[PDB]
């Protein structure tokens, strides 16, 4: 939020299933009901993280934290035919 | 500093107050950087985190709770009656109390959501965690502070997040347990062990006597036997097309429409569209796929609204395919008219009721004795049932039509379609006998008749389980005559009147009755 | 400096043994030479706290009056004669020797018979401290032996935790589900009387005296306990309850406790005796009383709802309207066969949750180079071997009894035990299969109310079988008027109560040649 000089950043998290408690922290970060009262180990004043937009990607949906799957919407990305990949490579 | 003030609003038991006092003093005399400082810090973090003695103010008004339960969910008479009894018992006790309920049934019938409605009605806090992938005692009972990266299980997390000594805790999909967490759950679910539940990480015991436990599962068979003795089994039914349409119209369309941000003026879903969705696009016992279809069509309608392609949308069966694509499951049954060799049967699995067909044919033409090849991923129990059925069919044919040499000489191949899906259970014995006899005599069975029930060696029909789901599936498949064992009469008539309206039901004790009915 | 006095004052009332006092005071002298902020000071502080918190020489003042303890024991439980006699003998020995003592008991039996509750009642009766120790699913020895003090975290094990909590050297420790353990070698030191008196923990590094601890282990099956662990414990059996005993328990204990739990009163909701008998007979079948407790709780919950909602000011439960409370009876059928056709013979089995009746059905697979037998019904390997032995003996018997009868040596016979879903095993049905095959071959039904059990050898000798109590109960329930048992089970049959065996015309046999005469 500092280096991007914005109040409503768009954050992508990649490979959400390869995570190891950071999992509970990201779970509560995905909860809009508490994101307005976000506080960390360094700052003693809360920061309102309600306006952020979160996108997550992973190769498989069987991420180790169970309460992830019901909070994130399943959108599947499919493969490419040879002609599609040919045009992509050319461009 | 702030750690002492947090205990002022609570009622801290002495056996933990002394421990937290000693640990806090030890941290106060210890340095501010060592690893043991970090360990003591975390230990007192979860010591002071949980809300000692802070109850939640329950509502004991029967009328308002009944109104809330009726408003939130359709049907579910057993659960609502159980909760009303719970509230009456709490009124008589003059104090809060906590039982251990269990809801089992096919997925997508509303087991989880009724728990949320109960929590809202009882004003208790709600929390849900799954134990389907649980494989060790540690993740439920916690890890000791000695080991690196220890955590206080999940129940302590439940208490700290819910901020309540008497919340509602929903344990989900308990029917799958890894190789032992069952002992840990029994320790957690024992009513006598509730009052002194001792977590590995948080050494001090906690009083879980007041918490309300709800258990979610698909089948009660796989639940460990010691756990079944601790919990009260309550069954959640499947839905017929009428109930599916009622639920859709009342809840699914409005909730999904609000979720998409639309309102009734912009996107109207006609009842015909919902009927087509239920009958064709969603072949299931719950409403898990119907909700997805409704969400999809409302999302596409919203996208149409934004782009200006239309100021308002009226979903009609003609333009429905422009929203949800082409139909799937266009045929109700794989056999509309059964040839002489096949008989329709009923099945019950973890995913609700289902219908199966038993197929027979000649491996080689007639002119040493006969044989029966069995295929279709049948289990050991069903293979033994097939052998018993073959023996009894031979015996019955040698007395009903003694001149018939078909079953004692010909080679029969027994198949059950959907060869990829494994099948098990002795409930198909009468179906196999009927299929074999119909093949031997060359006569088809009644074109809309379905049967279920174990058959013994002498022809006695034994009772089978899952009559309710089998009847629901049979009604869905549009049958008009159903044959059940006589010992399942007490379980069949517990169905609602409109479930068993058009079914001509026959209760049998011996296979001769089924032979008379079918032919 | 004041922490040294805090540690010292804890030893004023205790009687610390020499080898412990040396460790205590050497750590006291060591502590003065360390600065407060050092980590070694922290670990020494923890070690001193653990050493000084152990109740060295603290004994709970037990009551040794047999009359008072017996009055307490009958006040909480019904009919557990063996456990009560054991506790009375324990108290008698303690009184005679003039000092407290420790023992290792093992109450094993089917679930729901009250092992944990009777252990709690024994602890209350003996005025000893009580502590639960759930070993079920435990896999790391650190729970019992702890870790070395060097590690950042350290435990003195669960036993030293018990010693600290109970503040006595002679508590009552409940070690449940010893048959569901993952590991076990740590328990040997805990409960071996040759080394139990000097139990050494890896954290404390000093042996404590556990010879006065009364260990009460509970298990469901005895074979799963390792043999070295099973050798050190006294196995005490807690048996299942007959219908009469379950009725007595429900009338005296279950119903009042469920009423107190539900807040009812006797004048508000009365539960008749015949209603309890009907619930026991038809709505639940188990060795314990767990299901009966659920049924009673359901009835009382329904009564409470009717009272609160204003439906009625009082409710009376009768067998006429019991279905309105607990629905239709789930077990209503008594026997599969009322009149047995020629090919089927009634049998008995020692199934789980009490014995149950099984039938043996035989039928021809083919009309009219020798014959063959096909067995189905999820039989085990031992039961398949028993079927083979029975088939061979039936052939041999019919060769010499009716030489002209060619049935068994050529016919293709299918043998089935009904209820194929339930797995079945054991040689108990050895004679039942022989009787079924012979009745099929002779085309004659057996006595219509006859039941039998017993292993058969190849020469026809009848060997003893287990579970005579359960099989007798099952035969009595189903309406059997004549039962056949092996002669070596005579004492087992006659050891039962008078009200269990009065109606049975029992026959004791040594060879099948006379079972043949009895059955026909
Ligand atoms: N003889 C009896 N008199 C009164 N109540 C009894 C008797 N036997 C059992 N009960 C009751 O039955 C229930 C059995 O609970 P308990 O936990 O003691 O059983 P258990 O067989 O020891 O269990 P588990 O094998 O699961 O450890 C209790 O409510 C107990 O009070
Ligand atoms: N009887 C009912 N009344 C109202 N809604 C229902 C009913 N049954 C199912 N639903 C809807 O179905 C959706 C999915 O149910 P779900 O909680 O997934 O059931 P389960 O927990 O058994 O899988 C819920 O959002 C709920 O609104
Ligand atoms: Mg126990």
């Amino acid at each position: 939020l500092k280096k991007t000089k914005t109040e409503n950043p768009l954050i992508l998290i990649d490979e959400v299933d390869k995570i190891g408690d950071p999992s509970s922290a990201l779970l509560e970060l995905l909860d809009p009901e508490q994101n307005a009262n976000f506080l960390d180990h360094y700052l003693d004043v809360p920061v309102d993280l309600s306006k952020v937009l979160f996108i997550c990607t992973a190769n498989v949906t069987d991420t180790i934290p169970e309460p992830l799957r019901d909070r994130m919407e399943m959108i599947n990305v499919s493969g490419y035919v040879a002609q599609e990949k040919l045009a992509i490579a050319e461009r | 500093e702030k750690f002492r003030e947090r205990l002022k609003e609570l009622v801290v038991p002495k056996h933990v107050m002394d421990v937290v006092d000693e640990e806090l003093s030890k941290l106060g005399l210890l340095d501010n950087h060592s690893s043991e400082f970090n360990v003591t810090r975390n230990y007192l973090d979860w010591l002071t985190s949980i809300p000692w003695g802070k109850y939640s103010n329950e509502n004991l008004d029967l009328a308002r709770a009944q109104a809330v339960l009726e408003e939130d969910h359709y049907g579910m008479e057993d659960v609502k009656k159980r909760i009303l009894e719970f509230i009456a018992v709490s009124q008589l006790r003059g104090s809060t109390q906590g039982k251990i309920l269990c809801f089992y049934g096919p997925p997508g019938v509303g087991k989880t959501s009724i728990a949320r409605s109960i929590a809202r009605a009882l004003n208790r806090e709600y929390f849900r965690f799954s134990v389907g992938g649980m494989t060790d005692v540690a993740e439920i009972k916690g890890h000791r502070r000695t080991y690196v990266g220890a955590m206080p299980g999940k129940i302590i997390q439940c208490l700290k997040k819910t901020k309540t000594e008497n919340p509602l805790i929903l344990i989900d999909e308990v029917d799958k347990i890894g190789r032992d967490p069952s002992s840990a759950l029994l320790e957690l679910l024992d009513p006598e062990q509730n009052a002194n539940f001792l977590d590995h990480y948080l050494d001090v015991p906690v009083d879980l006597s007041k918490v309300l436990f709800i258990c979610t599962a698909n089948v009660t068979d796989t639940i460990p036997e010691p756990l079944r003795d601790r919990m009260e089994m309550i069954n959640v039914s499947g839905y017929v097309a009428q109930e599916k349409l009622a639920i859709a119209e009342r809840y699914l369309v409005p909730q999904a429409r609000a979720l998409c941000g639309l309102d009734e003026s912009k996107a109207k879903l006609s009842s015909d569209v919902l009927t087509l969705l239920i009958k064709q696009y969603c072949r299931e016992s719950g409403v898990r796929n119907l909700q997805k279809q409704v969400e999809k069509v409302l999302r596409k309608s919203a996208y149409k609204i934004v782009s200006g392609e239309a100021e308002s949308v009226e979903v009609t069966p003609e333009n429905l395919q422009d929203f949800v694509g082409k139909p799937v499951f266009t045929v109700e049954r794989m056999y509309d008219v059964t040839p002489p060799g096949v008989v329709m049967g009923l099945a019950w699995t973890a995913m609700g009721g289902s219908t199966l067909f038993v197929e027979t044919s000649l491996r080689r033409p007639q002119d040493k004795d006969g044989s029966l090849e069995v295929t279709g991923q049948l289990g050991e129990v069903m293979k033994e049932s097939a052998r018993i059925a073959y023996t009894f069919a031979r015996a019955f044919l040698m007395q009903h039509a003694p001149a018939n040499d078909y079953l004692v000489t010909s080679h029969i191949h027994l198949h059950v379609p959907e060869g990829a899906t494994p099948k098990d259970g002795p409930s198909a014995g009468c179906t196999i006998v009927t299929a074999l006899l119909s093949l031997a005599m060359g006569r088809p069975v009644r074109q809309n008749l379905a049967m279920t029930g174990e058959v013994s060696l002498t022809g006695k029909i034994l009772p089978v389980g899952g009559i309710k789901e089998k009847t629901i599936a049979a009604k869905r498949a549009g049958v008009t005559c159903i044959v059940l064992p006589a010992e399942n009469k007490k379980d069949f008539y517990d169905l609602a009147a409109f479930i068993t309206e058009g079914l001509e039901v026959h209760f049998v004790e011996h296979y001769r009755e089924i032979f008379d009915i079918a032919f």
